[PDB]
């Protein structure tokens, strides 16, 4: 087991600098504060000699604000000199309530120190491919070079040769300043159509659905999951993946601690302690943490078969139908009640590609959803009972006639699932025919994946369905590839297939490049157009490490991350908090935003003088000196109520800031919004939300069935609490790596003694799409034939094994993976100091 | 002395409320106290060795609290309130001296 | 005075400890609750003629809930937000929300059998420097 | 104490100070022997309201040889195996054989113009912490 031996850590002075952060990391938003202070000084055990006023001499108890663990301290540069730095969760942000999580509770850990000795991936320089390796240069030769070959591929095959990679999420790697900068690059000053985002191969929303129906997906509060009667979580592992929003207002909720609060807010109907539904084909964590905190009897671990939630809800959304347990009134006023027709192919396809669902009255909805109690536990593999006893929590009234209040939560179980446009509509018939949307104790919501901090100019030149950017690379089409903020190698659809040809068509670029004289530039250039027109691709990587896709990439620019800038950006709630820079960008790195300005000014500077000054006139605007800038001219100029919103006013509100929109400004108060469609008025046209007619049509990728039939094991696939994301960070961080050197597949033990399998193997999953490695991991709780594999991981990529298949709307289908497993070797060495138990806690 | 049994009590509130609202967490609110059933508050789930010792019939008097707080573990083996208990036996009256008051 | 300096305490004799019972403890003072705890199997940080007797801070490294052990599995549970931790390989967490792995105690078994703690190999919760 | 406590010592005034001739100077006690120099260019860690006064340790890291300054170059020189440190650079180790470069003040100007030494970056020379 990994352990620091560090025995002892400096105390924060009473004078040190206080900065507002945010969490890096996942969609909760935790709020934190970081404390600087200079090397050579440092705090007092007493009172008058510390941050906390209290007397450290003494033991702390639970829950205590006056202590720090390592990994929330470091050194860190700071205006150019090094001061210590702490990270710690704020006790009174009403996110967290002064909870971090094993990933948040470690930014400083894995923050850039010279003098500790952290994150020395951390690009500083960028790099060329030259002279037949990697070489650092200048940022004016990295530019000059990108902009070349840019500016000469896109006057010479039109802006649709430019391939775009790009975040479009919040937090670290994301957030308002940065999508605003690529957004403005590629939208404004161009109109790239072949653009996807970090985690989709196309340029899509993951939830068309609920969005078509006039529901914005982030419409409640984290209140509500402390107040609701009933939890619905859908395709949400929140434990592991949303962690400090189920710990500090899901667990209060089931355990009854929040029944004062709901007879105080609502009087005039009765409260019993929340209950929850968890829809999930694997037990995870979450079911046993549920069960541990309100018993088994308050909790429904609906254990479907993987990617039939469609056909649960539809069954679910008849039987509530039929015994009239709806909002009558909600109904009438706040929805569509004209009639409207089925299209033509429906019920196998929708009306286009574009619109796989048909929008409808709440009546034209069930008749066309309709689904029998007996067919959903044929096609789920629930039994009857579990439904109906679903159903009755869901919409059974409380005693004095009263509407059950349901907070209805889904993740990429469903967003990944099958039928994404379809199961999407059959959660919201739900909550929209119960009422359970813009009131208290309610909400249908993604639980989300990172932060939000979107704000682009109009993609309507994109499309709707938008270009499959990954199968344009692997059939040989486009020239230049910009790549921002994701490692597609570790992370794609069909990833096996993405990295052969990546390789050949990146490696054709490089051979050129290596046989062409750099020191003239101009000979540089026509070898990499040359090579691109034999098939070959220019790639730019702007990262904060040596990504695994960067192993493929001509050129690395270096990003400086949150913390080391400004960054705005707000949580599943829509609270949007500044995090305020506490230390300097490692080495030369830059901030996104800030790279796209330069690359603008660069394109300008190379158009002019390749004699297009029209073209070149398109990259102005562009003369940010500072994030702020970038802040200013996209989310102050362009976002819903951005008036209100400047750096000076969100920092004033610190780590609780305000709920998004903004309505006015009043004596140091930002006023946002606690709840949407609070007055029943949806997101469309005429103000009423559409019920979704969403027929069961089966797996409708294609591809699917074939692969289910024609293979062993589900490799069912996503996060583990220890790992973020990719491990970017993780991977060079001793903490996580001693616990999991291997991506685990977790599988039942009766399943591995068959296949000749025990603890710590390395196995191939292979299948019609590529292979891939993992380390087995027993788990008890695993149902025979279901697999589980941590997605993402360096040292073995689960994406190696999806196939290509999206929904009509380009939205990959993970979930619904299955292959073969055989061995590779033996438990390697560096395994067996690892523990192989539950993760389920035991009372 | 009731004063410094609130400070005793911070090894408690973790687990355990208190006063105005006090709700069950981890372990049951602790309002009232002396002159309360054993297994008494409703809502919390209490072991099958707290519900056993319910049966027989108990109250929370001062002597049958001083030997829990002290040794919790094997005086009521099977008890989900694993925790050392307060060694030093001035304490475990300084703590019951703040539960007088609520 | 650049590294804390650790007091030699005596916790406990090998004759005190009931297989797979955890003996509580306090070390490096009396405020810093932990266990010893024989396991009758040969594991990292073991000490006694079997190597199998290991000490562990047992206030949760993640929010300071005291841990609890469950026999069965040989784990402690942390109440708190469900953390595990497996003292058969070196107090690693199994799974929770502590950047640490549950902070273990330097053994020394003397000819009487006699156990001394001479210091801890994580940062104990609720305290910034393990020596207070 | 988690961190080596520096005493706050006054060493000279910015008026005792001529351009490009260092004062002999002692911190962060009497035996570790140091300068005080006013460069007439603004640099790193330099204080002052040109930004040009810095304070070093003029022991050498490698050995404790005390090196010589050669106003002409503006760099100290260590007669023992050669060294040669830039005090225009952090004490940068322009060539040498310490593994470390040159430990450095952080200088303080005071209204009334005293300069105190409140730290330094690097360990000095002959002694394991730099306060004894
Ligand atoms: N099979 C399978 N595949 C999946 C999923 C799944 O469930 N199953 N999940 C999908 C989902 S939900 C997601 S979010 C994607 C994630 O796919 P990726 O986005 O590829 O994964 P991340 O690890 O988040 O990648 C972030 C990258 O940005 C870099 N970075 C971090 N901060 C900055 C910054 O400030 N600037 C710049 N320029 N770069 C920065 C990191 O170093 C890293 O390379 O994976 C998807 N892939
Ligand atoms: N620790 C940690 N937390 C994170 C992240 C991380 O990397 N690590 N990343 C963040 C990001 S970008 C995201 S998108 C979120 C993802 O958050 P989640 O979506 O909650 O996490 P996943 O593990 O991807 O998948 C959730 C659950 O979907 C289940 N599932 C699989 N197939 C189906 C199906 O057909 N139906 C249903 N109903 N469920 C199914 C899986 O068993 C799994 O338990 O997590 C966020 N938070
Ligand atoms: C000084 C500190 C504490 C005091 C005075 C205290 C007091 C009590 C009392 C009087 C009871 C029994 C009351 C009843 O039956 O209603 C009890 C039960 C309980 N306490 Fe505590 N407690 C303390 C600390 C803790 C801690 C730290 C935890 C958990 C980590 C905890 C968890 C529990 C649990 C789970 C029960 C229920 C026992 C069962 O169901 O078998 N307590 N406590
Ligand atoms: S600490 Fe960070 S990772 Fe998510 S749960 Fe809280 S935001
Ligand atoms: S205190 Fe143990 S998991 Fe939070
Ligand atoms: S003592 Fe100065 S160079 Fe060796
Ligand atoms: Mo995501
Ligand atoms: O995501």
């Amino acid at each position: 087991a990994f352990k620091r031996h560090i025995d002892r850590l400096p105390i924060i002075p009473a004078d040190a600098k206080k900065h507002n952060v945010t969490c890096h990391f996942c969609i909760v938003g935790c709020g934190y504060h970081a404390y600087t202070w200079p090397i050579n000084k440092q705090g007092g055990t007493d009172p008058q000699n510390n941050i906390f006023g209290v007397d450290l001499s003494e033991q702390q108890q639970a829950e205590s604000d006056a202590w720090y663990s390592p990994s929330m301290y470091n050194v860190v540069k700071q205006d150019g000199r090094d001061v210590h730095v702490v990270i710690k969760p704020d006790h009174e942000c009403v996110v967290n309530s002064g909870l971090g999580s094993v990933r948040g509770a470690r930014m400083a850990e894995t923050s850039f120190s010279e003098a500790r000795n952290t994150q020395q991936q951390r690009l500083t320089d960028p790099l060329v491919w030259r002279y037949g390796q990697m070489q650092p240069t200048s940022w004016d030769d990295a530019l000059d070079l990108v902009a070349r070959v840019t500016a000469k591929i896109v006057k010479e095959k039109g802006e649709d040769a430019l391939i775009v990679s790009a975040f479009d999420h919040g937090g670290a790697g994301g957030g308002y300043e940065n999508t605003w900068g690529t957004g403005k690059l590629y939208f404004e000053a161009m109109k790239v159509k072949n653009i996807r985002i970090h985690n989709r191969p196309a340029y899509n929303s993951e939830v068309h659905g609920t969005r078509d129906m006039g529901v914005g997906e982030l419409n409640n509060c984290y209140e509500d999951a402390e107040l609701a009667d009933t939890i619905v979580a859908v395709g949400t592992n929140a434990l592991e993946t949303q962690t400090n929003y189920f710990l500090n207002h899901w667990i209060p909720n089931l355990r009854g601690e929040s029944l004062g609060k709901k007879k105080e807010l609502m009087p005039e109907e009765p409260h019993e302690a929340g209950r929850i539904i968890i829809v999930d084909p694997r037990r995870t964590v979450t079911v046993n943490a549920c069960e541990q905190t309100a018993g088994a009897d308050n909790v429904l671990h609906l254990a479907i078969n993987s990617g039939t939630d469609l056909a649960l809800f539809n069954a679910l959304f008849t039987y509530i139908a039929d015994k009239g347990w709806v909002d009558r009134d909600f109904i009438d006023k706040s929805t569509l009640r004209e009639g409207t027709a089925r299209p033509p192919l429906y019920p196998a396809r929708g009306v286009s590609e574009a619109n796989p669902g048909h929008l409808s009255s709440f009546e034209d909805a069930v008749e066309g959803c309709r689904m029998s109690i007996e067919e959903a536990a044929e096609i789920t593999g629930l039994d009857a009972a579990q439904i109906i006893k679903a159903a009755e929590w869901i919409g059974m009234p409380k005693e004095g006639g009263k509407r059950r209040r349901v907070m209805f939560g889904y993740e990429k179980g469903l967003i990944w699932g099958n039928d994404n446009y379809r199961t999407n509509g059959a959660l919201v018939n739900l909550a929209l025919a119960t009422g359970n949307i813009g009131r208290p104790g309610g909400g249908v919501v993604r639980l989300g994946g990172h932060q939000e901090g979107y704000v682009r100019p109009s993609d309507a030149h994109v499309g709707r369905p938008a270009a499959y950017v990954d199968q344009l690379l692997i059939g040989g089409q486009g020239g230049v590839h910009h790549i921002w903020g994701c490692d597609h190698y570790k992370t794609t659809l069909n990833a096996h297939e993405f990295k052969r040809v990546y390789k050949k068509r990146t490696d054709m670029v490089k051979d050129a490049m290596s046989a062409a004289p750099y020191g003239d530039r101009e000979a540089m250039v026509n070898a990499i157009v040359d090579a691109i027109n034999q098939g070959g691709l220019f790639a730019v990587n702007v990262d904060i490490i040596p990504t695994k896709i960067g192993e493929a990439c001509h050129v690395i620019l270096p990003a400086a991350t949150s913390g080391e800038m400004n960054l705005t950006s707000m949580n599943g709630e829509r609270r949007m908090r500044l995090t305020e820079r506490y230390m300097d960008p490692p080495g030369q790195s830059m901030p996104d935003c800030l790279i796209a300005a330069r690359l603008a000014n660069t394109m300008e500077r190379v158009l002019t003088e390749m004699g297009d000054v029209g073209y070149a006139a398109q990259f102005k605007g562009f003369d940010w000196q500072t994030e702020e800038d970038a802040f200013m001219d996209g989310y102050n100029k362009n976002a819903h109520g951005g008036e209100f919103v400047t750096y000076e006013r969100l920092s004033a509100m610190g780590t609780n800031g305000f709920q998004e929109p903004a309505t006015g400004f009043t004596d140091g108060k930002i006023e946002g919004t606690q709840r949407l469609y609070t007055d029943g008025v949806f997101s469309t046209d005429d103000g009423k939300a559409r019920f979704m007619d969403a027929p069961w049509r089966g797996l409708q990728a294609p591809g699917k069935q074939q692969q289910k039939d024609s293979h062993k094991y589900l490799i069912n696939n996503g996060r583990a609490n220890v790992v973020w994301q990719s491990a970017y960070l993780d991977q060079e961080n001793d903490f996580v790596m001693d616990r999991f050197p291997y991506p685990f597949i977790e599988m039942n033990p009766e399943d591995m003694a068959e296949a000749g399998l025990k603890e710590g193997d390395l196995v191939e999953i292979y299948n019609d799409a590529g292979a891939t490695q993992a380390m087995a991991y027993p788990t008890p709780t695993a149902r025979r034939g279901e697999t589980f594999m941590l997605f993402g991981f360096p040292t073995g990529v689960q994406g190696n094994v999806t196939s290509a298949g999206t929904n009509e709307l380009i939205i990959p289908n993970y979930k619904q993976t299955w292959g073969n497993i055989r061995k590779i070797s033996d438990a390697p060495r560096n395994v067996a100091h690892l523990s192989f138990k539950s993760k389920e806690y035991q009372s | 002395n009731a004063e410094k049994g609130a400070v005793v009590f911070k090894k408690c509130a973790a687990c355990h409320a208190v006063g105005d609202g006090a709700a069950n967490k981890v372990g049951p609110e602790l309002n009232g106290l002396i002159g309360r059933k054993v297994a008494g508050v409703e809502g919390f789930n209490y072991s099958p060795a707290f519900k056993a010792k319910a049966e027989e019939g108990w109250v929370w008097d001062e002597v049958h609290l001083t030997e829990y707080l002290a040794n919790p573990k094997a005086y009521i083996k099977g008890t989900k309130m694993a925790f050392a208990g307060l060694k030093k036996p001035e304490d475990v009256a300084d703590v019951i001296a703040y539960l007088k008051t609520f | 005075a650049a590294g804390v300096e650790y007091p030699a305490n005596r916790l406990a004799n090998i004759s005190e400890l009931t297989l797979n019972e955890p003996l509580d403890v306090a070390y490096p003072d009396e405020d810093a609750a932990g266990v010893l705890l024989k396991l009758g199997t040969r594991v990292e940080g073991g000490v006694g003629p079997d190597g199998d007797i290991v000490g562990f801070s047992t206030i949760c490294p993640h929010k300071g809930f005291p841990l609890s052990y469950s026999a069965d599995n040989k784990t402690f549970n942390c109440p708190g937000h469900f953390s595990v931790f497996d003292p058969e390989k070196g107090g690693q967490q199994v799974w929770g929300q502590a950047t640490q792995n549950l902070p273990q105690y330097v053994l020394r078994v003397a000819d009487n059998g006699d156990i001394f703690a001479e210091g801890v190999d994580e940062l104990i919760y609720g305290r910034l420097s393990n020596v207070l």
